[PDB]
């Protein structure tokens, strides 16, 4: 089963030039565990 | 030219090159980032900084990224509240936890946030979610109401394999989850 | 399985995915290690740790580097101490200067040091270098005498570019330093 | 193009921590020379773990 969602996000507006990228999850009233099993990364600036 | 790269197929006892924040830890080959307990927040960051624009030539990196996750509830009907993959400065700690997801701060926006994420929402919010009230892959920059929603079923128990990439030539960031 | 990869072609002035030690900084698009100044050290770490080796397993990662560095002495005849591409502990701080190259602080085995270096050694310390006197490209592990060396000429401000390569099949440390003419 | 080499078996796994960090280092002492590094790569892969 697959989802996809596309958008134009102009990321030099947002965001300072450097970085630190990873994961939050979270819980309140009601809750869930949430795993990652792997992860793969990879960046090209010119 | 920078470039940055790195693959963790399972995650040991001792991941030196990731930085936990709130519960995360790692456990049986797992990266867990919750328990299914209450009121908890947990984060996992990328120990490097990587450079993803640059103010001299105004330009801005291509990046690609998959992981797959697991979400696993007491019942398919008690959920929250999901996931995020973010962008955020070097120095960034948890924000508010609940419907916030342990990055943001307010439905209103903040340009003091400086955060993208691509949110798996498992709960609805009435103040900012979509009022279908379905779960939904969400894309966020410097606010929990998302910019765009698709809605997503969610499978209890099942891996979700994901795909996030960025075409600095459109600007366009796409996501895809497959239950594979 | 696990990879850590990066590649810098051309130092900013704000490289924050490196971590400066001693008189380490970036000029210029180079990582400038040490002027031409007396008595002076600089380090430059990757700040990411990276997964050597499992004691679960017992596996050992393969590896490779390649990187172009630079010489610039006031002449060819008084030139020191010279150059290293090191593997250390994660919290890995500068150890004695001059011809101990920030990296070792004996010339006996030191277990404690935990660090395997690839010196480009440009002068010859009585006490530990090879007897002919020639500059070289050594293996050490754990102390200033190299358990190998290969005697090197210096092209003093040329570009030499270099490749280091761990093989975890055969434990075989390869180093080639080629000089492009 | 004139070439050095030099190859050596260095078990690592005898000399440094499962966990490292990489890097360079320059001195000098009574002599001096400027030492500066323009390009940098590097790639490992560890064969399923962490453990
Ligand atoms: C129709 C109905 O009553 N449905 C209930 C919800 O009311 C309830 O939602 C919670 O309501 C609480 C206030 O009554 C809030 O404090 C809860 O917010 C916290 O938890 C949510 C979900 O984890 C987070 O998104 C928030 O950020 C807060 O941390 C919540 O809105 C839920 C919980 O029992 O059940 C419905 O059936
Ligand atoms: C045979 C002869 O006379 N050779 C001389 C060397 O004696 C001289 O080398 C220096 O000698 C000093 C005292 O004799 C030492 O203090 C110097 O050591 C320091 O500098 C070197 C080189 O940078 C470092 O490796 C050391 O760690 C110290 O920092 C050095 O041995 C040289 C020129 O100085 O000339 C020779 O011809
Ligand atoms: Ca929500
Ligand atoms: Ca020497
Ligand atoms: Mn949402
Ligand atoms: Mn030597």
């Amino acid at each position: 089963t697959s989802y996809t969602l596309n958008e134009v996000v102009p990321l030099k507006e947002f965001v300072p030039e450097w970085v630190r990228i990873g994961f939050s999850a979270t819980t309140g009233a009601e809750f869930a565990a949430h795993e990652v099993l792997s992860w793969y990364f990879h960046s090209e600036l010119a | 030219t920078e470039t940055t790269s790195f693959s963790i197929t399972k995650f040991g006892p001792d991941q030196q090159n990731l930085i936990f924040q709130g519960d995360g830890y790692t456990t049986k080959e797992r990266l867990t980032l919750t328990k299914a307990v209450r009121n908890t927040v947990g984060r996992a960051l990328y120990s490097s900084p990587i450079h993803i624009w640059d103010s001299k030539t105004g330009n801005v990196a291509n990046f690609v990224t998959s992981f797959t996750f697991v979400i696993d509830a007491p019942n398919s009907y008690n959920v929250a509240d999901g996931f995020t993959f973010f962008i955020a400065p070097v120095d960034t700690k948890p924000q508010t936890g609940g419907g916030y997801l342990g990055v943001f701060n307010s439905k209103d926006y903040d340009k003091t946030s400086q955060t993208v994420a691509v949110e798996f929402d498992t709960f609805y919010n009435t103040a900012w979610d979509p009022s279908n009230g379905d779960r939904h892959i969400g894309i966020d920059v410097n606010s929990i109401k998302s910019i765009n929603t698709k809605s997503w079923a969610l499978q209890n128990g099942k891996e979700a394999n994901v795909v996030i990439a960025f075409n600095a030539a459109t600007n366009v960031l796409t996501v895809s989850l497959t239950y594979p």
